[PDB]
Order: C-alpha cells, then structure tokens, then sequence
C-alpha cells in the first residue's frame, strides 16, 4: 500500500516567497479587473444633475430649476453640467462641491430681505426663461434709474434654525466703468460681509473679459456657512447680487462624476467615472480614484492566490 | 515544501485521484484499488477555505472625492493630493504582493504537512507489522484482502491480530 | 509512558490565518482602550492657556497678560480661550497656531518705533484693564484730533537677532466710512508691508458687521516671520494697528487641545482631548487624532495575540 | 497545527499539568506519576516572550496637530487632511489584523513543533527497547521502576543496559 | 555515518520574529546608506540652471538669457538661482515651479501685442545687459512723457496651439504714489485678467519697502495657463508689465535641487540634494525627500536579511 | 528552528565543511572522510536565492518634489506635507522591519527543514539495516568500505544485499 496526493494535467502558476511560477492544483484571483459600465444605483435615491452644475443648485440658473431643493443619497455630476448662466465663477468652488456632494441634498428658506428705493428685477438674456430672467435664488439689485446713485445699505439675516445656513452672494463686474456707473451710480463700490466667524470685503473691478454667452462682464459668487443663532450682515453700495434664500443640508450622501447611464437593476457601492466596481476581491486595478466602499487599488493587474497543493504531474 | 512529502519522497500526485486530495493506492492479491481519505482532504480544504473567508471581506470605510475630473483643482493642492494617493498606492501594491506570496508559501506548506500527518499516522497503525519503502508506500509483510486494507483506511486495523505472522 | 501537553478548562479564543475563534491557553490584548481622563504632565513645564487664546499671547488681550512671554514644553489650549478682545481675526490663523504650539514659548523684544504728530493711545472698553485699554503689545495709531489727516508714514525694523522675528500688525475696519474719517482723516487708506521675502498691501473696508462685544468694527491681525539681518518696512496713512514688540521662539514644545485637568502625578506622551493614553501596546482604538508619541490608531476594538499553545480540553 | 501532535495524534492536554507546558505521564508497577519537562516548556515560552518583546516597543516618532477641534480649519484642506488620515488608518488596521493573525498561526505551530521535538527525542533514547502506541505513548517492553523512568525524563536512560530484555 | 551541517567561526547576527541577535552563517544588508555626492546624469539631457531661477526662464532676467527655451529631461535648481532682477515675486510660485520641473522645457512664441501712444521700453539698472535693460520676455509699459495719463487699454491673445499656453504678466508697485503718477499718470490703476476659466483684478500699491538691489519698488509676477482655442484679455490703465511671448511645455522631465556637481559618467534615477542614490536595495536611510525612482526611505540604519542557516559554532 | 535538527539533536555544524551546506561524515574501517551533499545544499540556496530575487527589484514609480529646500513653502501646507511624509515613513519602517524579521525566521526554519529531509531520506534507505544514534548519526551494523558509503551518499545503496548480515 502507497500514500499519495492528487495532481492535474494543466495547473496554475503562482508566486511564493521563494519561487516564481510554481504550479499549484488551483488558484483564485485577488485583483478585480471587470467593470460594469453603469452607475449601479439600485436601492438609492439618485439625482443625476445632467446639465445642472452642482453649485448651480444653490443659485439657480435655468438648467437647475428642477434641482433647487433636491434630496438624494447618491449625486451624479455630468461633464455637461454648468453652475452658471451669466458668466462668472465661485470662489473656493471645490470646497463647496465637496460639502454639497455629502449633503444629502438641500432645503431652501427665504431669508427675508426687503428693499425700497431701488430696482430689484435685474435680468439677462443669458438666463432665459421665456425671455430674460436671472438666477432664481438671487436678486440683481440696481439703481432705480440709469446712473442714479445706489444708496449705501445694510441687510442682515439671523439663522434661526438648528443647522448651519449656506449663504451665497455675488459681486457684479460690469464690462466697463461706464457700464458700472449706469447700473449702480459712479464711484468705487464696496460690499462687506461679516458674521461671528467671518469677515471679508469686496470691490468690483469693471473691465473687458473675452465674450462668454455674449457678455464681457462676470458675476463672482461667494459663500459662507452661518451657524445656528449667528447673524450675517451685508453692507453694500452697488454691484451686489443679493441672496433671496438660504440653503440647509438635508443629511448625508455621496457624489460622483460619471459618463455612464444609471442602472436601477444592479447594486453597488464603489463608483468611478466609468461605472461600478462590484467585487468581493480585496484589491482592484481599474481606477485609483474610485470612491465609495472600494477594494484597495493596486498597480498589479493580477495576483493569484493558491487554493490547492503544489501540482506535480506525472 | 518544508515537509518533504509532496514533491519530495512522494514522486507524484495521482491524476486519477478525482475523489479527494489524498488517498491510498493498494495492491494485494485481488489487484489494485484506489480510494481517497476524507479527513486529511477536509482538513486542508477547511484551512484553505478559512484563508479565503478572511481575504474576501468588507471594508466599510467610505472615501469621498477630494479632487476633480472635470474641473481640475488648484495645482499645488492637486500635486499634494496626487503625491499622497500615489504613496498609498505604493503601500497597497506592496501589501497585496507580500500577502499573496506569504499565503501561497503557507498554503503549499500546509498541504505538504497534511500528507506527512497522514503518512506518519498509518505507519504507526501498522507498527512493526510493516516496514516502509521510501517512496510513500508501506511494504506489508502480512498480506490481507480488501476488507483488511479497508481496515487500514478507516483505522480499524488491529496490528496484534497479524502481529506474529508479519514479523515472521 | 505518555507524552502530553497542558490544557485549561476555559481558554481564550483568537484568530489565525486559517481559522476564527481558535482556543489557545492564553492570549494578550494588543489594542489599547483604557484612557486616563487627565493631561498627564509629570516632569514637563506645562502652560494651561485657559481663557487666553494661543494667538493672543502675541498681541496681548487682557486675558493673556499672564502669557506674554510664556515658556513651556507642553501647551494646552482650552475651548474657552479667546485670541481677541476687540472683535477681529488673524489671517492664516491655523498656520500661526502650529508655529506657536511647537515654539517652546515666546520671548518679546521692543521693536523701537517712535511717533510724532499723532496720538498713540487708542483704547477700547472691550479690552478692559480697570477701564478702557488695548492690546498690550500693540498701539492703536490715530490722528491728533478728530478728522485730522493721518500723515503718510514709514516705520522700519531690523531683526538684529539670530532667529526669525514674529511680526504682527493690524488693520482697523471702522463701522462706517464716517467713523474711519474721524479716527484717521478722510480718503482711501493703505498699508504696505515688505521684507526681503514678503510683500502685501492692505486697504481698510469700513462697514456694518453684527455687533460682537458691542462693536460692529473689527481688527484684522496679520503676521510674518522676519529672518535674521532682514528688515520689515511699514508704509501707512491710517487704519493701522502698529506692533510695539516682536516675538522670538524659545525652543521646542508640543501643543494640545483638551477639556480635562492637569495631573502632575501621571506621566504621558500621547494626548488627545479626553486625556492621556498610557500604554505599551502597539495600537489604540481611543482617538484617531491623538498626538505625541502614540500607539497607531486602528479601527478594531480588540486584537488578541496568542501567548500559549492551542487549548484542547478533555 | 502543522506538526500533527497537539490536537493531532495526541488526543488532549492535561489540565492537571500545572507545572509545565509539556510533560511525561508514566505508569509502571508503582502506579502513575506525572512530571513536567523544563527544557521544552522554556523553549516555547522563550520564543513566545521574544514575540512579546518585539511588539511592545517604543515608537519615538512625534506627530503634531494638523487640524483644529475648536476652530475648524478650511474645508478643502480639512477634507485632504481627513482623507489622508483615514487612508493611514486603513493601512494600520490592516497591518494590525494581519500581524496578529500571522503571529498567532506561528505561535500555535511553534508550540506544536516543540511537542514533536520532545516526542522524537524520547523515541530515539528508548531506541529499540520500545515501540510507540500511536497516541503519544511509548510501550516500554522492558519495565523499570520510578528511578529509571526518572532516567528517561532527564536523559540518563542507557538503552543498552536493558537492551537484551526489551527485544526479548 | 553522521549527518551534519556547515558552520563558521564568526557569524553575523540578525533578528527574527522570536529572537534578537541570532547568528546565521551569512546575511546581507537591505537598507542603503552609501551616497554618490554627484548628480549622476549619464544618458539624460540635463540643464543646470545655476544662477538662473526656474521661474526666471519664463520672464527672462539677464542671468536666464541662456535658458529662455531650454529642453531637458532633468532640471537642476541651485541655491544661487534667482527668478528676478528687478525686486519682486511670483504669486503661487511653488505651483509654477512644480509645473516647470516636469515640463521637459519650454518653447516661446510671440503673442503679438502692439502699442501706440505709449512708451514701451521701460528699463532698469537692476537688469543689466551692458546698461539698463529689462526682462527679455516682458515689456514695461509707461506713459509717453512724465505724468501723462496712461490710456485705458485692452490687449487680447488667443492660444491657437494645441497645448496650454503659460501666460505671465506683472504689476508694478512704485516706491511712492508720486512715482506711480510720473510713470503712468495719477489716480487708482487697475488691471483685470479674464479667460474662459480665469478671472482676477489687480490694483498697484505704491509704498516704501526695504531697498533690494537699490529699489524700494517691486514687480509682482502673475501667471495663468491658457487652454487651446481659449482667449486671455488684459484690461489695464497703468502699472502693468505686459507679456511679449507665451511659453509652451515641451514634454516631461524631472526637477531636483542639488548642491553637487554633474557627473555624466554615472547613471542614476534617485536624487537628493547631496547626490545620487544608486542601489538595488529596497530601502534607504539617506534622505526622506529623495525623488525619482527610489528605494523606500526607512528610519532604520540597518536591516540584515539572513542568507544562510543558523550558525552553530563548536 | 521548528524542525529540531539544526541547533537541535544535531549538536553542531562542521567548520571543516567548506564544500556544501549539508553533508555526511563517515567512519568505517579505512578511517574517516567527509563529503557534501549537493542536492540538499542546492535546494536551500535556490530557495534563499529566490527570496533575494524578490526583494531586489525595481519600483518604477516616480515621485516628484512637493516642497522646497531653498524657499520654504507655506507653513500650513508644509505641515500637512511633513505630516503625511512622516506617516508614510512610519509605515515603511514597520514594513521593512516586519518583512526582514519574518523572512529571517522562515529562512532559518527552511534550512532546518532541509536537514531533516536529508536525515529522514537516508534512514529509510538504510531501512532495517541500521538503527540511529540520536545525534544525527546512523549506527550501521553491517559495515562496508568506502565504495558502499559512497553508495549511501549517491543513493545506490541496496539494503537487501546486506539485509541478512545487518539484522544478524
Ligand atoms: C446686454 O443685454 C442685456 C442682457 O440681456 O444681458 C440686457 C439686460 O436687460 C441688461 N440687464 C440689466 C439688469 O442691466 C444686461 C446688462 O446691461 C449687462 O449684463 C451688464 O453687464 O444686458
Ligand atoms: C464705542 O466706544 C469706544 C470703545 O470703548 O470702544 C470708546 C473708545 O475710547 C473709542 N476709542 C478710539 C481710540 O477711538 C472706540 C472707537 O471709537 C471705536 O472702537 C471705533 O470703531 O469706541
Ligand atoms: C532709479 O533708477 C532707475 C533704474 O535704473 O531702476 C532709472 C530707470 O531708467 C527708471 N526706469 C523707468 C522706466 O522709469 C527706473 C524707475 O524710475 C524706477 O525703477 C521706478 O520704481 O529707475
Ligand atoms: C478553484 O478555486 C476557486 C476559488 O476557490 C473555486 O471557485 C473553484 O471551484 C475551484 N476549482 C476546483 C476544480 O476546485
Ligand atoms: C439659540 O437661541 C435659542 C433662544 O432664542 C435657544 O432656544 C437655542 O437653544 C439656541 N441655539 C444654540 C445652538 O445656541
Ligand atoms: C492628479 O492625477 C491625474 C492622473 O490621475 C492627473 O491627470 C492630474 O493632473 C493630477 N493633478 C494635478 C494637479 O496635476
Ligand atoms: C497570559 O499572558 C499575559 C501576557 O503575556 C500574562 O501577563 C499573564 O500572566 C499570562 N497568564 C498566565 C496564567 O500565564
Ligand atoms: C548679520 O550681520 C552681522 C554683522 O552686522 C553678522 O555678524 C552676522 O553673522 C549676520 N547674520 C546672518 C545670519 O547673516
Ligand atoms: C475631519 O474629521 C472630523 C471627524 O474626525 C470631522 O468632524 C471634521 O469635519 C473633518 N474636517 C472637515 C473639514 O470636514
Ligand atoms: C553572503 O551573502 C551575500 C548576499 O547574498 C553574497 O554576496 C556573499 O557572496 C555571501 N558570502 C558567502 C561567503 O557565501
Ligand atoms: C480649435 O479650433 C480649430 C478651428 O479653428 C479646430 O480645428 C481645433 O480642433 C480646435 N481645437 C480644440 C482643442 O477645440
Ligand atoms: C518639512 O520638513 C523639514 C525637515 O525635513 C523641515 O525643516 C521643514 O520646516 C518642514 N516644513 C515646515 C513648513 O515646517
């Protein structure tokens, strides 16, 4: 009588501490390479921003009218998204995006600013809603008539709620100094913003910029988070895009940037721009910037783990 | 392997052994027959399966985006972010490589070990009623039919009952 | 005669590469969970800033009068600490805190600025020392009489010492343009600061801010490090809070933020806000932001290391 | 374990063995007595103690605060800082888990090894004067009193002196 | 007949999981400590900037005239390098250095700005080329005659190439307001810069700064990257140092900072300021900030890996 | 080591063994001679060499500068950068220490294993024609000249040819 062990005709080569390409009876892959080219969103309230840029949901250009108070567990940004209609840009834009991606959505509330002695219906053909309109959550404050002086004014808002208020305002830079005097009256213009933890001043800078959407002017969007029971005060004499509503964060969510369709029939927790990584393997070689609950990215395309004894064929 | 059975004094595996990882190949007077040993096979698979259960687990740490694929973040902070991510990748690629290398060594060595454990168990069952070849086979001097061989495999072999004959 | 091994009636379960919950005769914990709810400071010159904010030690609001030249190996910030008396804020505040936490303390030295033709004793009821006072290390420069013009002036200081000088100055933003003209005379005001490696300009922005300590004005504190043999030059025409003394770093220390008492009877090197981690274990599950010389934070609450053979009871 | 002694052909440990890790249980004519073997016990403890001395060491790297618990630092730099810290935590949690798992496997296997080393040492001392049971016991055919058993334990057993009788 | 193993008279001690200082027959070092005190550059187009600062290659102070369109795989910065001749500084300087270190070099192209009604040959004795000169890639725009008004002007440039254009401009801060009016005419001066992804305004701040190279004035260099088919527009009325040429990145390279000579006879891929690390070992204890393709830095000076059995002498 | 040969029942190594890692030392009637075994030696060196080939490899990840030795970068971003680098250094110093410690344990244990494999191989070649000392030597009762010893070393020893005499 003889003792022995099994073997196979064609084994699988693996690596060990002492040897490369040792044949074992069986092995299994530890590095995931197969991608699902969809955003697997089964079970998750998903918001596909499409042409709405994430920051636009706070200010409300036309393409974001449908997203002014969205609620979501998963937020998808698209390459065609735009935050603006009137050309312009947010200061510290990426910080605000990271805040909104994990917000779970936003809840808007009127801040209660009232005006007298000025026009409040500033509009543009770049923010079209069946004609010239503006950002739905803002008000373009101008003088009552051309070149009239914009009165020095102070507007304050107290966050009476229990979570921080996202406050956004804008600085308008007209294409020329001559244009700035028409809209707000002549001279230097200044807007100061202060809270219990914030202080910053702003002066508009009229001048030519390349034409974007027909305009060589721009609007700068600025923001701060106002703590419960804290107050924000705006002191301005022109060139100020005032906030009409504040935003409040709903809860928790995650945001991704993708170029692929939504699939409510697959479920996943690890996303990248090319789709979803669905895997029980501890490592992946698909995308080093994947986000969610992911296998650890590794540079190797394959790492075979032995699941059987050494293969010794006859 | 470390135990010098598999790929050691046992010259090869049995491609006809389709019913177990380890087994017995006997010849007596009725011919040859081959059967697999369940306990040794199940011990190795249970240990290999335990390794598998460990590595395919959930890491419930969520990581969120810290840069931007559509609108590149500022260069300096972007270079710090890329540098950090590349450093972590360096660490996890090394850990994955080392883990698999180490575990494969241990898996091969553990399978080698289970064979030696089976071999040594049988030799003492047969005690002085046999002397071993040197190739994994036991030269049995008493010689018994298929039910007795069946008794070696399921450990019902009584060395005494055959004691006098085998030494003789 | 029989060979054997020991066993116990009730063993301890551990994990291995191949099996979970294997019983061994003995095991020991590798992850530390027990916290000491005090700042163990035996043997270490400790400064508990209390109501003094760390940045206040450079400018000297009243609550920091006792800390103007502190010396320490361990610095403790408290939640009730304030850097200011007159409302205001430092620019790049966290960078300066990290510098001062490891400074080992500060040594002050007069910078030697002299004035003529202005008042130099600007004071406030917010910085109370038996009445209106100001930051002890600064001087509030104003015009001689109400609305008089503040003369354009230049003040320079050379660091004649062998380590960098911490230079701090302030920009005063009065609550209104009318208030700014009273204190410093009318028109735009500008302060330029330049050294061999620094250049920045500042213009004050008067305006209403919510009332903090009764004031809607604010003071901005700015700072730079002046290298040995280098010179700093201030050019200003008003709204400038001038430095009276420079700060020099004493050596090395560490800073923590805690809400627990000091204990000169326990000794430790790993601190978090809840106390001290005193442990010989290589890992901890107490606070991922602990600082000092610490066990590595891990997410697991327990990792049992076998110290005996497998337990096989009868 | 890899050496198939402990939890292997040795059926159990001795809860009455309170004076060592390994030992001998003999019966002859005077009854039974049990004593522990010092050398094997001390070898295993010395190796386990060495493991302990390695893991409870000082890391004299000081880390300082880079964010703020009372006045939150800027969001973006704070997100980079939280992301980096969470990545390092991921790495150290894995390393701790793997280290303990690996070391526990090796500790169990080393204790198994010390038993086999003790067993094999004794068998050759007794040489041909005995044949082994198969359960960790040596059937001694010559039979000696307690001083002779004492001679097996402290390796003063002379196989020749009893040689003729035992084969007989 | 006896079985045995070899041994040696004097072995090498190593460490294991269970024991420190076990003697083995042979061992080998895993941590590299030997440094080559040269920049091993065999096979690599190397540019040693010497007294040219890396940022100077874009603006062109005299010490960089030889580097205006360099091409390289390896870029070496030296401690004596200077980016400027007229005292001044770049904003976000380190970001631009990291861009240029990996650029593979720069290719300059005229941007095509033409002027009328102003002088364009502003010069200084600080940028000496056989007398007063200026940055070779810039033009100091001034009024035609002393104190004449600098006309509001707009200059635009379209990147017609296929890779981004590095655009650099400057803001001149004269030593006094009186000096600023002579060069550019009186009043506040402003330069606005806008593209499809950029917008920033600048106002000069005249004032005294310590004298560097005889001047208490300074020039601020600013930059942006202009995408293909995008346009940059400069709107200014004085105090503006205009760009004459744009820069384009050649390919890929790496940049180091060293204080040692170049050696075209040794080949390396891991550099630090003290030289080159040439090693097959997986770890190094030489410099934690080494760059290139490097062994991993470790805190240990030595880690001996056993290459032979345990040493048991007789 | 785990296999209790080297530094175990084999008391020492041979400083005169300059031609191999393992070997035979025989005495018969012609005197003593010593020769090395190639196969066992080459197995251990091949395994140790494989370890060496793994650790001296290329990591083709390029890292670029993210701070400045001549003009210090901003303090806060510099503190984040120093903190991250010091954390990675902590990780790689641990990994290097653990890797070498683990590999040295395995190297010593593998060399121990190769000895036991050589020892057990020879014992079964000699089968019942010899009984082992207990120190790594085989008491050969038949006794043969140098060509026969040469036959043990190169595995051309026929136990049967000497079978009757040795038991006798
Ligand atoms: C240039 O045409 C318009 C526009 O549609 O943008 C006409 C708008 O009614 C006008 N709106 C206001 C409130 O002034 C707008 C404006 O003059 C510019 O956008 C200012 O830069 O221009
Ligand atoms: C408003 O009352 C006071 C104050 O106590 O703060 C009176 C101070 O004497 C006065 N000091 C000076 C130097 O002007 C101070 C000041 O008017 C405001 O703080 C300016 O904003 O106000
Ligand atoms: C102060 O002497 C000079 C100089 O050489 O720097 C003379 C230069 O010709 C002059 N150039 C111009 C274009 O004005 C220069 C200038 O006045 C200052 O540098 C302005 O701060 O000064
Ligand atoms: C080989 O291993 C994999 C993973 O353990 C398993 O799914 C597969 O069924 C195995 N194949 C055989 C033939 O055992
Ligand atoms: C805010 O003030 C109200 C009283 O008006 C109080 O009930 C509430 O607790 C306060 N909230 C906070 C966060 O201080
Ligand atoms: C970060 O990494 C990506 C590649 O993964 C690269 O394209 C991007 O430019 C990097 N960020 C910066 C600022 O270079
Ligand atoms: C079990 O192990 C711990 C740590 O090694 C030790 O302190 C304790 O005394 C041990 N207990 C026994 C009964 O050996
Ligand atoms: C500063 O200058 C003095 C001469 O006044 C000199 O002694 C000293 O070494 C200099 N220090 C430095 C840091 O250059
Ligand atoms: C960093 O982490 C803490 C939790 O550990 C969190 O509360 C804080 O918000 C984080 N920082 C930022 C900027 O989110
Ligand atoms: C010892 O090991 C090193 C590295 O493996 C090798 O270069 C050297 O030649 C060895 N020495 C001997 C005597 O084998
Ligand atoms: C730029 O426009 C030209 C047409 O003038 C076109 O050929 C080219 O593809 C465009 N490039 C990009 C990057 O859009
Ligand atoms: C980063 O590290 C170096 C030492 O390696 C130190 O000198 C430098 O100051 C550090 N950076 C900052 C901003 O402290």
């Amino acid at each position: 009588i003889c003792l022995g062990h099994h073997a196979v005709s064609n084994g699988t080569k693996v690596n060990t501490l002492t040897e490369r390409g040792v044949e074992v009876v069986n092995a299994t892959e530890t590095v995931e390479r197969t991608n699902i080219p969809r955003i697997c969103s089964k079970g998750k309230r998903t918001v596909d921003l499409g042409q709405c840029g994430l920051l636009g949901t706070i200010t409300g250009p036309p393409q974001c009218d449908q997203f002014l108070e969205f609620s979501a567990d998963l937020i998808i940004e698209r390459r065609e998204g735009s935050d603006v209609c009137y050309p312009g840009k947010f200061v510290n834009e990426e910080a605000l995006r990271q805040i909104l991606r994990e917000s779970g959505g936003i809840d808007k509330e009127a801040m209660g600013f009232t005006y007298s002695g000025i026009r409040t219906n500033g509009a543009t053909s770049a923010c079209r809603r069946s004609g010239s309109s503006f950002y739905a959550e803002m008000k373009w404050l101008l003088s009552n008539t051309d070149n009239a002086a914009f009165p020095q004014m102070t507007k304050s808002y107290k966050n009476t709620r229990k979570s921080p208020a996202l406050i956004v305002w804008g600085i308008h830079h007209s294409k020329s100094t001559a244009e700035q005097t028409t809209l707000y009256g002549s001279g230097n213009k200044l807007v100061t913003v202060g809270s219990s933890n914030y202080q910053q001043s702003f002066v508009p800078s009229p001048g030519a910029r390349p034409q974007v959407n027909g305009l060589s002017s721009r609007i700068d969007f600025h923001w701060l988070m106002l703590n419960p029971n804290d107050t924000v005060t705006f002191s301005f004499n022109g060139a100020f895009i005032a906030p009409d509503r504040a935003s409040f964060l709903r809860g928790k969510s995650m945001g991704i940037q993708s170029g692929v369709q939504v699939d409510a029939n697959c479920e996943g927790d690890c996303y990248h721009s090319g789709g979803t990584i669905i895997s029980n393997l501890p490592f992946q070689n698909i995308d080093s910037r994947a986000v969610g609950k992911c296998p650890r990215y590794v540079k190797q395309r394959s790492l075979l783990l032995a699941t059987g004894m050494k293969n010794v064929p006859e | 392997g470390l135990f010098g059975a598999i790929a050691g004094f046992i010259e090869n595996g049995w491609e006809g052994l389709i019913d177990g990882w380890y087994g017995f190949r006997h010849q007596n007077a009725q011919g040859e027959g081959t059967a697999a040993d369940y306990k040794s096979t199940q011990s190795a698979i249970d240990q290999i399966t335990g390794k598998l259960n460990r590595l395919i687990e959930k890491t419930n740490q969520q990581f969120e985006l810290i840069d931007n694929e559509f609108n590149e973040v500022e260069k300096q902070i972007g270079n710090v972010i890329n540098w950090t991510r590349d450093s972590i990748t360096e660490v996890w690629s090394y850990n994955a490589e080392l883990l698999v290398a180490m575990e494969n060594q241990h898996t091969i060595d553990l399978a080698d070990s289970e064979m030696d454990k089976l071999y040594e168990r049988v030799k003492r069952q047969l005690r002085e009623n046999a002397e071993e070849d040197g190739t994994g086979c036991f030269e049995i001097f008493h010689k018994c039919d298929d039910d007795c061989m069946a008794s070696i495999r399921n450990n019902t072999y009584d060395h005494s009952k055959y004691r006098e004959e085998a030494m003789q």
